[PDB]
């Protein structure tokens, strides 16, 4: 094909640019038109692109003026392939104005993709274009605001939109309409010809469309074949550009490598991808630095980082989110002056850090100014390394020395610091790191409440305590850390015990919680300096007992057979423990006794079917003026019933059909001592009717009198849906309409029937049927006798 | 054992006990009490010193 | 009355009772009296001892752990006025561990001239919250008590009031110190002059109590002065003050120098004459002359040296910086402690402030409730020859309120030697500081980390420089703000503004909720500038700015702040109207009441209402209303378009009225009982383009008439040869809302009355109605019209034979 | 605010002259939203 | 939170050793095992 490359390019504020695409055929990207206001009719009939013919990614125009028809700039374009799909479309035309017809008569098909036309308030010839000739898939579209709307197919008045017989679905239809090669796609120079076809329906290859693309050429973009070579050139070029780095995997010339997969050195081929293996990210000043969550968010999915980081947060879980993810660093690391960093927790996966770029004074890890850092890690389990540096920690008013002595022994750095690296008086200044336990005596839990009690602890000065504080919480799993965010770890303030001079201790009961939950508690000291003598508690877990589990949640029951209920269920809210089972009792509802003293042959036929300073300087207030006193004074010389195991639905069979039945449901968490079941959920449920249970069974016995007088006895169908509420006949004699008459349930017992008098001489007949709650039964046989 | 006031004056007049405390004429000079048995531990005879005749 | 008695200088009370004897016959302490220690003791013990001749103390009264004593109103009956000249620890009455004090009894106390009274940890003391301190000290928030059995237990405090009672926060209580004696309250013309048990005021001087209203003879103690028996306000020559309450003649002053001076006591002194006082020793200036003990001013500048045992003296009460009043050199060190909570300064720089120079080290340490170092009025140079250990002079360390630390418009200071030190000074400027810095010559005499950068000031507010807000605009909820650019010398140094914000309803908002944003710094025209997000619409907001810099320790970039601008946003459609509902008080009337907007978004000009009649069911004119059940009712992409601009964009009539200032309303001339249906506005703006909120939908329908559901029109017949009658009778066209069906009830003469329907097509296709089948003889037929009111009235019978 | 909202703040902030993912998803700072003015336009 | 419905906190607090009725002192005031304590009677 005679023409360029053609990557996929804009044009907007002139239609000066619009003549770059003079010398192009086919164009491997996407065109994108939008913003001539300053445009006239007459300047766009002496442009066209004969010459154009293919358009990869997608076509997109907007606020096009002057523009009526598109057959003069767009003449030969041939297909949308939709190779980059503009959000599942492929051509998106959007307010236009004078724009009247479509005049694209060269588009045959759209490979992947449909279009979307809005706000054309010029734009006509919309029902005479047929889409699912032209698309595959016609479910997708939405064209409203359009002139249209506010048979023969053709695109202009000149030019008709090529009706393919329905043979050519997409092979197309030539001049005399008959149906082109398979890959030929739409319309073709030679019917059945892969040569001249004029689209290809799924690959090009050196003038011929061809279904696939033989080795060793590779699908590219998915419409043509291209060789190891080519595709390997483009990838060294966007190597040393800004970029879609074209990387090859199943015979496709994709621009990265999917989940799990490796770009290998030696050959453009995805390997497995070693593990988790995300990617590294690169640092040409190895210096950026992270303000916010915005700076982090470019640093999502990033393991090794060939660079330095600086963090610098003058501000949670979205800077956890962000980060997580690095292994290694490459240079230094330096946190500066971040005033909402709580702890170092985030930076999770961290076992080395090079140092090969240090910082200016050869440091590796450098921390300045950080007022509300508390934590750096897990120490006693997480592992770091450095390779090589030195470390500053200046102005940080709440680490205390401790985690900067772990510093150096986990770090193997003990003797890479020099005098003066750490500063002794700046770090640690509100920090209370007093390293005294505090032993908890007994514990005891019960299913609502628990009891903690632990050692006594006295400073120096028995004044000086002022109270303990009990912190708990919710713990999911077997792991917490002291140091959350900013919150939670709900407290409780502990009066100090009274001076027993035996020894009572302090002790406390919680007031409220959840039943069968991991509990972590700790209890802090609070005391008042003069030294510091605090004292803390490693994370207690405790594990609250069970009880009687919660109510089943969604009891729902169904009949499909006039024997068979099936019940399901849900798990109860509140478990309160594992479930060993589940107890379902179902009884037999009796039916409503009124309905068999309820005479429903007269009117009623109708028929139902079923903040903190002020204390502490209080307290040192007391104590000096104590001491005051003291150095002035003193002077020297049943019902049945089934287990359901681990399951939640039964069946249930032995019900008569058209049968209430109140189900009561209980969930039992514990099975031999006493099993502790919740209170029921109670459903009621009844099968279906049976077809036959209605239907009268046995022949009418007629008795005649003297004075054409019958009796009528019928046999009742014994066992009816439930019960029968009346009795319907229909009697006619000869020459005479089918007369209707309602015997009750009263009517049938002291009647024994029917009991009718005088009747005109002929032939009688007699037709009952029975009223069950279902309904209508069957007519009994027409007893024919004359009178 | 340190102990601080409150205290301390239950230690008292216990170990003195029976005679009081002796007290002449002011006439703090810094060492009183509690720099002395609250900051400092303190034996027996320190204590036994504030007592009035012996 | 006079004051029979001797004068019993101060004592204390240790061990045995027996000592307790020697008040026996004084009735004024010119000292201290402490009774404390006492263990074996009970209460048979103490019934006897009683010593009314007592009336008034100098200096304090402290009980310290007496045991067996319940109430003092036994042993203190007279006791009325503590003068408190020399204090213990600011405190003026200490009851400190008292076990069995169940009372205070002390019910004649009525002045405490200077000082506060402190009462703790007694377990067993109630009657307290029944006494009123206000009309017995001063300063009453210099108090202190706590823990006793007021308060953590409930000692009922029953006693007769009877007995004056009033207000101490918000409502009446009694004011009683025993359960048979109450606190004597008079009115407040006599504020202290005293007041007798009728109410008649006292004598000017006179103070407390008296026994002749108006005279100063019969006193029992006045405050200014005393002196034989009729006491004065200032006593003549040759009568020199003495101790501040009573005056003396020279010869008794005299005598008791030439006593002092013989016996060469260790606490004695040498009682000299200044201004007609014999005041132990007259201050610097002055030198007691041997003819005559008055000291003659002299003709050198000596001060007066304050000489400090062990270099070095603790400040942490009243009664400890008393021992330097009238001093004005010091021969060693100071060191202020106030571990307080209560304002000291008015004390301080009472005893204090005659001090110039300091010949050790000056440290403040652990002070509380200190606001500024001005108490120090006259203090010039600190030679700190003891220099402190570290090398230092000047020392301050963790003081929550030092605010100010000298005026230096006017004051001057001079430092030796040594270096200064600050250190967690939350309240206290780095201006300051450095201000000191300058005037003290220092300058070249400090190190690092002798003046902590962070911990100074850490939340205070001293940039000293001020910004302009250059543009704002105000709008839906939108606020654009624009101000001048802040340079320090190196731009290095800015680090960003800062911006607070917070709604303010009212102009009183303090400077320093407060919603804080951040701002990066700009590059360097191109204003900051930063533009607001959620604001509620018609509401006032307080704003400003701050600039972040870095520490500056060699420079002094302090950084600048913009004063409070208050800007309120512009209004808009407001909320639904509340409360919409609507009742039918007639046939004709309707009202409708309803509730302001809940989103006013301006003052609401006004409301607006439209009132229209419904349409009546279609279906209402063609059913069947006496088959069964004849029941009448009775009245993604999204973001499709999203980056779509973000491509385009690229980087470079029915009737109604006028409500006003009326929540109900009331419409006439309405069809009876017809639906209607009323929406209403709120419109908070009229004349400019009026602006109304969202359509408030209700429906009522007016009260049913009487007479529209019963038949109007006589009856009549037609009856043909078959002995069918059809039978006409003009409806009632205006029924309430309309006539579904009519019921007619014939009847034969004698026999029983059967009931026909006539439905609306009954009536109208039918052309009345026809009744078949009728055998002769007379008739009456009645016939009820059934609207969707209800039922109408039966017609006359209808007489006629077939 | 998100799109079709964000156009009121740029036709406040620019006068009389990426998206979306820069204010919608993240936050809405002035800093963008100026140089986004189509000055040449 | 007081008489009546508090009786299972106090045969919580000391198990099987009993108590004397007072309550006033925990619906207006507040439980803290102190008086839940010295309540039970051994």
């Amino acid at each position: 094909y005679p023409g360029e490359v053609c990557p996929g390019m804009d044009i907007r504020n002139n239609l000066t640019r619009l003549h770059e695409l003079e010398n192009c055929s086919v164009i491997e990207g996407h065109l994108q038109i939008l913003l001539m206001f300053k445009t006239r009719p007459e300047d766009f009939r002496d442009l066209s692109f004969p010459k154009l013919i293919m358009i990869t990614d997608y076509l997109l125009l907007f606020r096009v003026y002057g523009l009526e028809s598109l057959k003069d700039l767009f003449p030969n374009l041939t297909v949308i392939r939709g190779s980059r799909l503009f959000f599942n479309y492929a051509l998106v035309i959007f307010e236009m104005v004078h724009l009247k017809e479509l005049g694209l008569y060269n588009l045959m098909n759209i490979t992947r993709g449909s279009v979307r036309i809005e706000k054309n308030n010029e734009l006509c010839y919309l029902a005479t274009i047929d889409w699912s000739r032209i698309l595959d898939s016609v479910e997708d579209n939405y064209i409203v605001l359009n002139k249209d709307d506010n048979v023969e197919r053709c695109w202009t008045h000149s030019h008709c939109q090529k009706v393919c017989p329905t043979i050519c679905k997409s092979h197309g239809c030539t001049a005399e309409g008959l149906c082109c090669h398979s890959e030929c796609l739409g319309n073709c120079s030679q019917p059945d010809d892969p040569t001249k076809c004029v689209a290809c329906r799924n690959f090009y290859l050196d003038g011929r469309c061809v279904e696939t693309c033989p080795p060793p050429y590779y699908h590219f973009q998915d419409w043509r074949c291209v060789n190891f070579s080519f595709c390997q050139d483009l990838h060294h070029k966007c190597k040393n550009s800004r970029c879609h780095q074209y990387v090859i995997h199943n015979n496709k010339c994709i621009p990265e490598c999917p989940s799990g997969y490796t770009m290998n050195s030696s050959n453009l081929l995805c390997t497995p991808c070693l593990g988790p293996c995300p990617k590294v990210c690169h640092l040409l000043e190895g210096e950026k630095t992270i303000d916010s969550v915005t700076s982090a968010q470019e640093l999502r999915g990033c393991t090794v980082i060939n660079g330095s980081l600086i963090i610098n947060i003058r501000g949670a879980a979205e800077l956890e989110a962000n980060l997580g993810l690095i292994e290694e660093i490459s240079g230094y690391l330096k946190i500066r002056r971040s005033y909402a960093l709580v702890s170092l927790s985030f930076f999770r996966k961290l076992r080395l850090i090079r140092g090969e770029t240090l910082e200016i004074g050869n440091y590796s890890f450098y921390a300045l100014d950080n007022q509300n850092l508390r934590q750096l890690w897990d120490w006693s389990k997480h592992n770091l390394t450095i390779t090589q540096g030195k470390l500053f920690f200046h102005y940080n008013p709440k680490l205390c020395l401790s985690e900067i002595h772990k510093m150096e022994e986990v770090s193997g750095t003990k003797g890479r610091q020099e005098r003066n690296d750490i500063a002794l008086k700046t770090n640690g200044d509100q920090a209370s790191c007093e390293n005294e336990l505090l032993k908890f005596s007994y514990i005891r839990t019960s299913f609502d409440k628990i009891l903690l009690r632990w050692e006594p602890y006295w400073p120096p000065d028995f004044r000086d305590l002022l109270g303990f504080m009990l912190f708990y919480k919710e713990a999911p799993y077997q792991n917490v850390t002291e140091f959350d965010g900013q919150n939670s770890w709900t407290v409780v303030d502990i009066d100090p015990p009274l001076r027993s001079n035996s020894q009572n201790h302090p002790g406390w009961l919680m007031r409220g919680l959840k039943p069968w939950t991991q509990y972590a508690i700790f209890v802090k000291t609070l005391v008042t300096f003069s030294r510091t003598y605090g004292a803390k508690s490693d994370i207690i877990y405790v594990q609250t007992d069970a009880t009687n589990p919660s109510v089943p949640l969604d009891p729902i029951s169904v009949s499909n057979s006039s024997s068979q209920i099936i019940l399901k269920w849900k798990p109860p809210s509140d478990p309160n423990g594992n479930i060993t089972h589940y107890l379902v009792f179902w009884e037999r509802q009796a039916e409503d006794s009124e309905l068999f003293e309820l005479d429903y042959c007269l009117k009623g036929l109708k028929l139902p079917s079923r903040q903190i300073l002020k204390e502490l300087e209080e307290s040192s207030f007391r104590k000096t003026f104590e001491d005051y006193l003291h150095n002035v004074v003193f002077v020297p010389r049943h019902r049945p019933f089934e287990k359901v195991v681990n399951k939640e639905s039964l069946v249930i069979s032995g019900l008569r059909h058209f049968t209430g039945y109140r189900i009561e449901l209980q969930a039992c968490n514990q099975d031999t001592p006493e099993e502790r079941c919740s209170v029921a959920a109670y459903v009621s449920a009844r099968t279906m009717p049976e077809a036959k249970a209605d239907d009268i069974v046995g022949p009418v016995t007629h008795e005649i009198f003297e004075n054409n007088v019958v009796h009528l006895m019928w046999q009742e169908p014994k066992e009816p849906n439930g019960l029968i509420v009346l009795y319907e006949v229909s009697y006619r004699r000869y020459g005479d309409e089918e007369l209707h008459l309602c015997v009750s349930r009263k009517h049938f017992a002291l009647e024994r029937g029917c009991r009718l008098r005088g009747l005109s001489p002929g032939n009688y007949s007699v037709r009952i049927r029975a009223t069950s709650l279902a309904g209508n039964g069957s007519w009994t046989e027409p007893t024919y006798f004359y009178v | 054992e340190t102990l601080c006031g409150g205290e301390l004056v239950d230690t008292l007049q216990f170990v003195c006990g029976d005679r009081g405390f002796y007290f002449s004429r002011p006439a703090r000079r810094s060492r009183g009490i509690v720099e002395e048995c609250c900051f400092r531990s303190c034996d027996l005879a320190l204590l036994e010193t504030y007592c009035a005749t012996p």
